[PDB]
């Protein structure tokens, strides 16, 4: 008889837990199994962490699994985020996340063994470097707030742009939570530069346009590049038409996340249990202090995953665990509308037949990005010179 | 009201010569009645650990908890966080895997320890090094969550003083994969300084020791310094750990586990009765386990302007805004040949006592030992011996810190002064060129009686 | 002069100001409180 | 410095690799025989 292996996941609904549970059984079919038996094993997305803590070490950690699924709280508002859902596996050495758009698990100390196969909020920002190059930009502005998401796209951003080629110049920064931002309005106006990069969320993004909107910034020359959380919810109808936004290829119900999910952790578990050793994980957390021996070497394995010809596209983990060739589609607010205007395989930008429109009411962006007069000379005091 | 404060002891040791404290019944002049309930667990796994935090908060309506173990994992203790994130408990470290601290935390958790951040360790570890003239020196950081403010406090220390220290190169060593494609060691052979900083764990510092112990690392002139999360328990001594290992901790040889817990029961009741006495408006005790969003609105963050400037006994025993303690009374513990950590300074706050042990650091291990000691006298041109600052306490670049050995004639009797100062000229010059090119060490100190030899009577 | 002459030689507006106290880079070695930086001198040319 | 090696025993207890480690000239002579060559070359293709 094949050894029965168990794969932990956590979803939300009852039906990905039926796309997963087929998902698990056309694993054992499409895949050669001689000695394994994959395991279909998935919890819910709990109100408490404790209630869920006690369900993974109740329902996850007592089956004995080795891969780890996660997606995202089925909630409209935000307030106990999953992450310290990913350390209970800290405790015991690997999570994959589905939707998990939060650059937070980008780093490596507090997240050790985590992968994800979704571009978050940093990727998103490779995209607008393209767009440097698509119409040759070098001054720009990058307005974020105050907390660890402005800082990871401050050092991304700064990380891209560490050759002789452009750089950034004022980056604004202010508190989540403050209406009264006509200073950032007043500094960024008086500053040479006018592309204007925004990355925040969406009571700071209508706070941008409203104070934006009431001082007569939306002309010609002002660009507005934003992300995904400015162009949808109640930042949509204070938003000026023609501002660049981004999407995210099948943003809701993602079965070919779960389906290639499986497919990644069951060639790993198929293609890892052809060397040596191989550890088992514990039998749930009752007294189970040792750490587990096959932590690094399993994201090891999960990191070296290709799928040319997956759902997707091209499964390609980089060298700290993300999603490469992210899949996005450059999006334009046309009459109230949003209107299809560009599209991102991972490459490069692909543009349609629909013409992009600025918000100033310009149609061709013109070669100079802006010049004029007006320079200021300082000086000390000196008797001899001054 | 008799609040409830539970201990929870982790351990094979006995609670019962523990649980027995003589502190309560007359020391309750405070309006507030405090009552311990100290529990005990021989597991070291999260379940038993949130089971007993849930199952003890809706049996008994505890305020303050007061964790205590013996093991050296920091995992756990972030575990301790996670309850705050649950309980907003003020949570204070004792002894254990709780000992350590962790940079960078939640601005709404109440985690406190008793162990001082690395801003105040490491300015003790640069006193130490500062003081036996130890200027060329190595750092060496691994992942552990609070690195960057540890450079950038060495760095933008070292960079405000006027002594010429060396930094040499802060490198990086990986634990998740083991040395199996020869990399640690390459990484270790570059480093040549007397005196190295180690910044880890202790599960990591064994396999580091480890592999330092097979490649020529342990001896003379390669001093590994770690702070007080590296050790932790002082009872558990391995084997791979060389002689030789400058460690620092608070107190516990002067207080034991019964004064750190009656000392946590001080804290958490006096911060808990300052409100009363003050404010004169509590709200209710805490809620049971997954009842958070009906109790989230009674917390109040004020108890944190209480958490900080704390006194008691009239000591100042406070802590800062970061979650430590500000003015800790540190003691600075050396291993020796038997494998026991033996006390051989005193850190006050400030001041730095060497009583327990001698001036010279090393004893008798392989390599040579001893040195040279050599005296001189305040000759112009060639010997200029001038004061040392009192807003520094130490010489600089090629000053000599020259000893002096007076003893105060009072009356009819003498005492044994040592007053120091910083000795500079032609003979130190030419004493330190030929002493760097032949490379021993020496010492230098004046003379307060006799000067010159002559002739008395006939010797 | 000098501002004058760069300024009839190139076809552009200037406007000069008086600078006043604070010339030698802003060496960051006071004690202010136990907490972090960021140069904001040195240089001396980006202030705003 | 003009080092030696001996192969009459395996690189086993960690003193080739820290004999050959000090090497840091731009061009290095080598005196031996083929059979201990390719010891040499074997051990100093691991370690760089
Ligand atoms: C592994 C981490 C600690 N680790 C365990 C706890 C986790 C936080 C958590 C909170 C609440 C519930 C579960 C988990 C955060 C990450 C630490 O030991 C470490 C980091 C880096 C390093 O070089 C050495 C050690």
């Amino acid at each position: 008889d094949p050894k029965i292996v168990n794969i932990g996941a956590v979803l939300s609904t009852k039906k990905h837990e039926q796309i997963f549970r087929e998902a698990v059984n056309q694993a054992n079919f499409f895949h050669f199994t001689r000695k394994i038996q994959l395991n279909a094993t998935s919890v819910t997305h709990r109100p408490n962490a404790i209630q869920m803590a006690l369900s993974v070490c109740e329902d996850l950690i007592s089956s004995q699994v080795y891969a780890i699924l996660v997606s995202h709280p089925p909630a409209p508002t935000d307030h106990l985020t999953p992450t310290p859902i990913s350390y209970t596996a800290g405790f015991y050495r690997p999570v994959i996340g589905l939707t998990t758009r939060m650059s937070i698990y980008s780093d490596k100390s507090i997240h050790l063994s985590f992968l994800r196969t979704v571009p978050p909020y940093s990727h998103q920002a490779l995209v607008w470097f393209e767009m440097m190059r698509l119409f040759n930009w070098n001054h720009v502005i990058l307005i974020v707030s105050d907390d660890h998401e402005g800082r990871a796209a401050q050092k991304k951003l700064e990380t891209l742009l560490e050759e002789k080629e452009s750089k950034a110049d004022k980056v604004l920064q202010f508190e989540p939570g403050t209406k009264n931002l006509t200073a950032l309005l007043l500094e960024a106006k008086e500053l040479e530069a006018r592309v204007i990069i925004l990355s925040a969320s969406e009571d700071d993004a209508t706070a941008v346009y409203k104070s934006a909107a009431m001082l007569d910034m939306t002309g010609a020359g002002y660009v507005w590049l934003v992300g995904e959380r400015e162009i949808s919810g109640s930042a949509l109808r204070y938003a000026p038409d023609g501002i660049i936004g981004l999407q995210l290829i099948n943003g809701k119900n993602e079965s070919a996340h779960i389906s290639d999910a499986v497919a990644v952790v069951a060639q790993a578990i198929h293609e890892l249990f052809e060397m040596e050793q191989i550890t088992d994980p514990p039998r749930g957390c009752v007294g189970n202090t040792n750490i587990w021996k096959t932590g690094p070497l399993f994201k090891r394995v999960l990191m070296s995953s290709k799928y040319p010809d997956g759902v997707t596209g091209r499964i390609e983990f980089n060298e700290d665990g993300d999603r490469k060739f992210a899949q996005y589609s450059i999006m334009n607010l046309q009459n109230r509308k949003l209107v299809q205007v560009g599209i991102f395989d991972g490459s490069y930008i692909i543009q349609n037949d629909r013409k992009i429109i600025w918000p100033g009411g310009e149609t061709e962006r013109p070669q100079g990005y802006q010049m004029s007069t007006r320079l200021k000379i300082v000086t000390i005091h000196q008797e001899p010179f001054v | 009201p008799n609040m409830d404060i539970a201990v929870i002891l982790v351990g094979t040791t006995e609670e019962v010569a523990i649980k027995d404290v003589h502190e309560k019944d007359d020391f309750h002049h405070l309006p507030v009645t405090p009552r311990v309930e100290l529990v005990t667990m021989q597991e070291s796994d999260p379940k038993s650990i949130i089971t007993r935090i849930c199952d003890l908060m809706s049996d008994k309506k505890v305020q303050g908890v007061v964790f205590g173990d013996d093991t050296d994992q920091e995992a756990i203790a972030q575990i301790l966080d996670f309850i705050s994130v649950q309980t907003l408990t003020p949570i204070l470290g004792i002894h254990g895997g709780s000992s350590m601290i962790m940079a960078d935390k939640e601005e709404a958790s109440m985690f406190f320890q008793f162990g001082p951040s690395i801003e105040q360790q490491a300015s003790v570890m640069l006193n130490i090094m500062e003081e036996y003239d130890w200027y060329i020196f190595s750092i060496v950081t691994t992942y552990f969550p609070g690195y960057q403010d540890f450079e950038n406090k060495v760095r933008s220390t070292i960079e405000n003083s006027f002594v010429g220290w060396e930094l040499e190169e802060v490198i990086h060593l990986d634990m998740s994969l083991d040395d199996i494609d020869s990399k640690i060691q390459n990484q270790l052979k570059k480093l040549q300084s007397p005196v190295i900083l180690l910044y880890c764990t202790k599960e990591e510092a064994t396999y580091i020791f480890e592999v330092a112990h097979s490649v020529g690392l342990t001896g003379y002139g390669f001093t590994w310094i770690v702070p007080s999360l590296v050790a932790g328990d002082t009872d558990t001594v391995p084997d791979e750990f060389p002689t030789g290992l400058i460690s620092v901790s608070y107190d516990e040889w002067d207080y034991d586990l019964p004064a750190r817990v009656r000392d946590g029961i001080a804290i958490i009741t006096t911060a808990a009765s300052t409100m009363l006495s003050e404010h004169n408006s509590i709200p209710q005790s805490k809620s049971s386990c997954n009842n958070i969003q009906e109790s989230r609105v009674y917390e109040a963050h004020m108890l944190k302007r209480y958490l900080i400037n704390v006194t008691f006994e009239g000591r100042d025993l406070s802590f800062s805004e970061d979650g430590y303690q500000m003015h800790p009374k540190l003691v600075i513990i050396l291993l020796n040949q038997e494998r026991k950590w033996e006390r051989v300074g005193k850190y006050k706050d400030r001041s730095l006592k060497m009583w327990p042990v001698f001036d010279l650091y090393p004893n008798s291990e392989e390599h040579k030992d001893e040195h040279l000691s050599i005296v001189t006298l305040e000759e112009a041109p060639f010997v200029i011996v001038e004061d040392v600052d009192p807003l520094s306490g130490t010489c600089m670049r090629n000053t000599v810190p020259c000893r002096k050995q007076i003893r105060p004639e009072n009356r009819t009797e003498e005492g044994g002064n040592y007053i120091k100062r910083c000795c500079k000229g032609f003979c130190i010059d030419i004493l330190k060129k030929i002493a760097k090119t032949v490379k021993f060490t020496y010492d230098l100190y004046l003379v307060t009686n006799g000067k010159h030899g002559k002739k008395i009577n006939g010797v | 002069d000098l501002l004058i002459k760069l300024a009839r030689e190139m076809d552009f507006t200037y406007e000069v100001h008086l600078v006043a106290d604070g010339k030698f880079g802003t060496q960051e070695r006071v004690n202010n409180s136990n907490a972090a930086a960021w140069n904001g001198m040195m240089g001396e040319l980006l202030s705003g």
